[PDB]
């Protein structure tokens, strides 16, 4: 039959930005986790929920795939019950998660001389994000009293920052590609089992 | 990693008393929790799994409660044998992991 | 007008407990980063705690678990509540808002509180 | 009933290689993960390596790139070689059998385990 | 975990002068660096972010310009409102950002 | 153990179409699209388009977005390509290829390339009928010059499939034989030539005849070369 | 679009030698779409180098790419016998093209082609179409030039020429050449000549025969 396409999910030529992340559902297909079991190029490789083993052996209804550039030093923040920049303001995952979290350095494809300024994060915003929310409104973010009406100035800002990524940073600035899957289990009928 | 502490460090009792043993997780972990006994210059060994789960061959003395960070292992009556150093280990993350500190029981 | 007026200092014993107020004029301080910094006499200044718009809150780990940070929008003031309070705390402490623009950088400031911790 | 023994460690100087061994009786050493843990008194238990059934191997921070975890089931030996040994990796292995209850996880039978030392 | 250092903890210059501040760290932490200018008896004022900026209402004076582990600070013309201490932080690290230890100025 | 096999040698009218076959085997048929380049005799590579085959989109190059369709059989794992109102300059090799470059399920870009290929189909669009080859010897000057070094051949033309094999004395001659390739006439048929360089000390001794083949035609002629 | 130039369009090399050639683009070009292709003499292309640093399946460590941004490098360490053929690059980032592709062919000292020429045979006489051989033996300089001479005057645009492959024997080339006449003009003319100009000619050999 159909097997799942993971590798359109991970061999990907584009990634979406971190707030307006990529989610991709996956379903009625054989999966086989052969391909991740050993790459040699992941630096993280953690499942929560479930062990990385027994996976082939388990069946679910659905799975997502959702797919962003971060640096290094917020991988760590792709994780449950963790507070942050993009844990409250871009991407949020709830504290009873079963999924897993990889990751790999991409700064040979995402990085350029001079600057790369096509990924973009979310600086200020009202409240935390929900869950699995999505938010890529454009509005300028009011500091003060006085109402900003669309002329940037002191107490009215944009809300979106640039990452600029650059080949001569550290690892923890370097791009990283995060692929996070989630499984969900319902009262449907199992149609990911990969035997 | 999600730390796994216990208390109390030490616990005296004697036969036929109750105890208590309790483990406190740095994050919600729900129901994933295993309690194992180690018996002196002897290899570890189970006794339950996912909290409240009673591994076959463990003695029906033993029980476990709780779920998120408090978990609690307790003894209706300590029986000679059931003197050793007893350890909390979490399974929710995986493949990294964690175990508790240790808690001792002797006898006064 | 921009302003931050602060207010709550005072003698108190080895292990008392004070509680520190900093209001604010044109600013709103449920909408911006707001951080805590104190400056020990003939120190240097020392991180305290910063609180996100979202309600987040970070703590230094000289002063992890005995200090805390809030804020009330019906009367928009920042609060620090500190506890447990050593002979080491003894400093002006200092609220101000920090911007995410490029990095954090604090702009704003206020005029400062004394707070001593002393036996006598 | 179900055992393991372990067997090939003692005293190494630092830097150098060892390789110690497993094996298994009472159940398909085919159909079950194994894991190895050590113990230190300073600082308890603590997982060093897993491998799977279908032949992936994970490893933690602190010894990737220096151990190699194998798997031979038609002998019923389960392999561990060190490299670049350290003064740190002092304590007693554990060879132990992984099994799952649901989505549940946890270590059922141990070895008696066998005493490494780095002098 | 990272340790900045600026140097030298004093320094001096008459008038009409160039100074340089440096403040390094123990690791890169890009262009990420602030500078202030904290006069005695009360509040310090922001001077230049993200290392190379200039704050709105600072005098053209000051300029800054470095990245990884080593930076500066520049005073093209010292007028006599200039003297005060000024430091150092890291903005790179979001929760936690760290001070120096300071360099104070004095006419001579 | 990846293969792919596609359909043999095609002959069309101008005006008429033609579809080709490409038979896949030995990988899951539906995560990998088909695509398919074609290349004119002498030329570069020249791309066509691009098929899934879970769902059935198709990306098609510019030049050939109305006169081109493909499909693919699920159940025979077979793609088929069909390009319409064949033209004179539509005559070349066409190829089928395993695709890595956009992916089948959600039709964004991969990194990769196209990893396996097939044998390639050619195409031939003339307007002209079927004719014999015919065989005109060559024989060498009176004078021999550079002893023992003489040169002979025959000549072939008017032949309008473009395969024919030519051989010297029934295949027993190997060494020292050239056969030029077939060039197209302004008629609308080929000429082909094979020369052999024979030692001049032996040419009267030794004596030659070139035969050739012509399947589509199966005509045979053997004419020997002789000095006048 | 995207118009990809590759130069040099044929490269000489003698085997043991290392290939460097280049691929340029006319806009920017992400790393992710780049690809190398080899494809030898009658036979289907194989993929080499995907990603612009990837190797495929199968492929041996010799071959090596690199480039980022509008120019790209493919890096050959060791020149083996059966690295000779052609190669082209493709992208992926803004729709699907082709280079116009790079040969790579064996070198060799400089030969000297025989040149022959063969009479009309009787039978052409009958058929009433007239055609005349000017046959060339080994050389190695691709680069030739030939031109058909009658009597006083030259010929243009009734002429076409064919040429073979590089044989693995000798690493050299054969030619061949045919003159278009018919009978009505095979007659009037009196002398058939053929020009040759070579490197490995010091001067042009022009060999030819009389009428009938
Ligand atoms: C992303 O893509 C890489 C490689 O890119 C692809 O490689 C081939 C599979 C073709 O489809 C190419 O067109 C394409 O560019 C994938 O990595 C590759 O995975 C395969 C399968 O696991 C590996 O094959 C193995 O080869 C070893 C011998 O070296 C055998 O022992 C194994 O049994 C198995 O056949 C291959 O080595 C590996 N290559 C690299 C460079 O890693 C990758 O899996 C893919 N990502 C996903 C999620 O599918």
């Amino acid at each position: 039959t159909n097997l799942c396409p993971f590798g359109e999910v991970f061999n990907a030529t584009r990634f979406a930005s971190v707030y307006a992340w990529n989610r991709k559902r996956i379903s009625n297909c054989v999966a086989d986790y052969s391909v991740l079991y050993n790459s040699a190029s992941f630096s993280t490789f953690k499942c929560y929920g479930v062990s990385p083993t027994k996976l082939n052996d388990l069946c679910f209804t659905n799975v997502y795939a959702d797919s962003f550039v971060i640096r290094g030093d917020e991988v760590r923040q792709i994780a449950p019950g963790q507070t942050g920049k993009i844990a409250d303001y871009n991407y949020k995952l709830p504290d009873d998660f079963t999924g897993c979290v990889i990751a790999w350095n991409s700064n040979n494809l995402d990085s350029k001389v001079g600057g790369n300024y096509n990924y973009l994060y979310r600086l200020f915003r009202k409240s935390n994000l929900k869950p699995f929310e999505r938010d890529i409104s454009t509005e300028i973010y009011q500091a003060g009293s006085t109402p900003c009406n669309g002329v940037e100035g002191f107490n009215c800002y944009f809300p979106l920052q640039s990452y600029g990524f650059q080949p001569t940073n550290g690892v923890g600035y370097q791009p990283y590609r995060v692929v996070v899957l989630s499984f969900e289990l319902l009262h449907a009928p199992a149609t990911v089992c990969g035997p | 990693d999600i730390q796994m502490t216990q208390s109390p460090s030490s616990l005296s009792a004697a036969v036929g008393d109750r105890v208590t043993i309790t483990c406190r997780a740095s994050q919600s972990i729900g129901s994933y929790l295993n309690w194992y006994q180690q018996k002196p210059g002897k290899a570890p060994k189970l006794l339950i799994y996912a909290a409240s789960s009673l591994q076959s061959g463990v003695p029906s003395r033993f029980s476990g409660s709780g779920s998120g960070t408090d978990f609690t292992l307790t003894i209706s009556s300590l029986q000679p044998e059931d003197f050793a150093i007893y350890y909390c280990q979490q399974s929710y993350v995986s493949p990294t992991y964690t175990f508790g500190p240790g808690t001792k029981v002797d006898i006064k | 007008e921009v302003q931050l007026v602060e207010s709550g200092g005072g003698l108190v014993q080895p292990g008392g407990s004070l509680r520190l107020s900093c209001a604010a004029s044109e600013f709103i301080v449920s909408y911006n980063y707001m951080s805590w910094v104190r400056q020990a006499p003939g120190k240097g200044l020392e991180w305290v705690s910063v609180i996100y718009p979202g309600g987040s809150t970070f703590y230094a780990d000289s002063v992890k678990g005995r200090f805390t940070i809030s804020r009330d929008n019906s009367m928009n003031t920042l609060f620090l509540q500190m506890n447990s309070l050593r002979a080491e705390d003894t400093a002006v402490y200092y609220c101000a808002r920090v911007l995410p623009i490029n990095g954090y950088y604090l702009d704003y400031w206020g005029q400062g509180t004394l707070v001593t911790v002393s036996s006598a």
